[PDB]
RNA sequence: GGCGACUCUCUGGUCUGUAACUGACGCUGAGGAGCGAAAGCGUGGGGAGCGAACAGGAUUAGAUACCCUGGUAGUCCACGCCGUAAACGAUGAGUGCUAAGUGUUAGGGGGUUUCCGCCCCUUAGUGCUGCAGCUAACGCAUUAAGCACUCCGCCUGGGGAGUACGGUCGCAAGACUGAAACUCAAAGGAAUUGACGGGGGCCCGCACAAGCGGUGGAGCAUGUGGUUUAAUUCGAAGCAACGCG
């Protein structure tokens, strides 16, 4: 596996930027862990509040089917 | 007499939920675990489930259903029985929905029983 | 046993009638190794059969097999702290066993005086779906059905 | 001790690098002061879910339990009190020194390379394995239970007893401090061999299951118990005594 972030170049992750957490999180709108994505430990902090923020005002959804 | 309508799987470790409902939710005929004079741990059976879903289907044919929309809400006992029993008419099982709570603990549960 | 599955002994075929089937039942119905008193039986009874249908006793005698003969058995299970008779599936070797046995049992308890009398009548009962062994057919499977959730 | 949705406000520490500055300014620390899970207590709130007590239903010889159905305090908030836990790594703090191997967290430097990436080195955590050494053994092993030095706390057979008395603290509950008489010849630790388990695994035997025929009921024979007798001779007692000597 490989970290998108790292590789790509990435050093901040904006909640408002939703076509790159759609990448991250299931079908149902779970967080994807990092055995299946293979990002980074720090990256995936900084990818979890970015979702959660997302959640809070409605960009990405908290559960869908 | 309505042609679509809805069931609704909620399984537990004995104990799943199917009842037949119109599309808004309004019902017509029910299936949830037993209803059909069973008792006791026969009640919880994968044979169980497949007769109070026949049971509660030939109640809804004979309200002009031809279609039955079903859930999926995790894994159980006697769900795959009884969507079988309902495939004698035939159907699609196209949503999927969930009874989890979003907090590890978001009412207490019960406590474990010392058995 | 423990080992595993043991070979089954094999009865000769009969001298009348040349049937297997109807060996065992001599085999059922004799006491104190008396295969002679069987023997006759059987045969009286045989005749007996013959002359109030007219239709071949072997022939009357495997229609009453058909209808004695079990297919659903339940069998006793504890789990926890109480009993679930659970249906099975009958092997074909012991369908003819519980249908000679039945007949065999049966066929004693009935008022008639002569042994005979009461096997051949017993097996006209069973041709005629009624009776006392095919009761039993009947109360086995409905034992089998009740209990049908189990598998 | 603990801390897990998100956001803002205020705020503490740690790590890395750099060495411009200070120039032993350090370590430990009785008493003291503070913080301190849960339960508990006070006042005022709140009360979904859970749930001591309590009630009912079962279970059972009984069942003031386990299981079921309810359910009060409490769990939550503010402020105050309490000051204890197997508050555990059952391992005081500081410092140095003493093979390796491998994960992982947050950094740093340096390779060929455009980065990514790979590789080497390195600091501070956090794990696993394992040298020497240590250990009663189990085990510990650069996150030492090794080798050293400093300072603090604590132990001195088991009971009696964390009790009594006194004292301090506390609204109380109680906490802290803490004996003796008397009594025993053991309490203990680790490991070993067994046996056992309503522990696990694998097997076997008319052990069960599948069958067939009995015994237990009747009369009688026989042995035994008991009772009786002048004596009812002695011996055999779950299986493995009782048509046994
Ligand atoms: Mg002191
Ligand atoms: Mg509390
Ligand atoms: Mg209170
Ligand atoms: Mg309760
Ligand atoms: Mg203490
Ligand atoms: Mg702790
Ligand atoms: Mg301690
Ligand atoms: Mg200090
Ligand atoms: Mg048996
Ligand atoms: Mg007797
Ligand atoms: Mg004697
Ligand atoms: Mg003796
Ligand atoms: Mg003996």
């Amino acid at each position: 596996k490989v970290c998108y972030f790292t590789s790509n170049g990435i050093t901040h992750i904006d909640y408002k930027d939703v076509d790159l957490l759609k990448k991250f999180v299931s079908e149902r709108g779970k967080i994807l862990p990092r055995r299946v994505t293979g990002t980074n430990a720090k990256y995936q902090r900084k990818l979890t509040a970015a979702i959660k923020r997302a959640r809070q005002m409605a960009l990405l959804p908290y559960v869908s089917g | 007499n309505i042609e679509s309508g809805i069931a609704h799987i909620r399984s537990t470790f004995n104990n799943t939920i199917v009842t037949i409902t119109d599309t808004h939710g309004n019902a017509i005929s029910w299936s949830s675990a037993g209803a059909l004079g069973f008792r006791g741990s026969r009640k919880s059976t994968p044979f169980a489930a497949q007769m109070a879903a026949e049971t509660a289907a030939k109640g809804s044919i004979e309200h002009g259903l031809k279609t039955l929309e079903v859930t999926v809400k995790g894994p159980g006992s006697g769900r795959e029985a009884a969507i079988r029993a309902l495939q004698a008419a035939g159907l699609e099982v196209t949503a999927i929905r969930d009874v989890t709570p979003v907090p590890h603990n978001g009412c207490r549960p019960p406590k474990r029983r010392r058995v | 046993p423990r080992k595993g599955p043991v070979a089954k002994r094999d009865v000769l075929p009969d001298p009348i009638y040349n049937s297997k089937l109807v060996s065992r039942l001599i085999n059922k119905m004799m006491i104190d190794g008396k295969k002679g008193k069987s023997q006759t039986i059987l045969y009286k009874s045989f005749d007996i059969i013959k002359e109030r249908t007219g239709n071949d006793a072997m022939e009357v005698f495997e229609q009453a097999l058909k209808n004695i003969m079990p297919v659903l058995e339940v069998k006793a299970r504890r789990v926890g702290g109480a009993n679930y008779q659970v249906p099975v599936e009958v092997r074909p070797e012991r369908r003819t066993t519980l249908g000679l046995r039945w007949l065999v049992n049966y066929a004693r308890l009935r008022g008639e005086k002569t042994m005979e009398e009461r096997l051949a009548n017993e097996i006209l009962d069973a041709a005629n779906n009624t009776g006392a062994a095919v009761k039993k057919r009947e109360d086995t499977h409905k034992m089998a059905e009740a209990n049908k959730a189990f598998a």
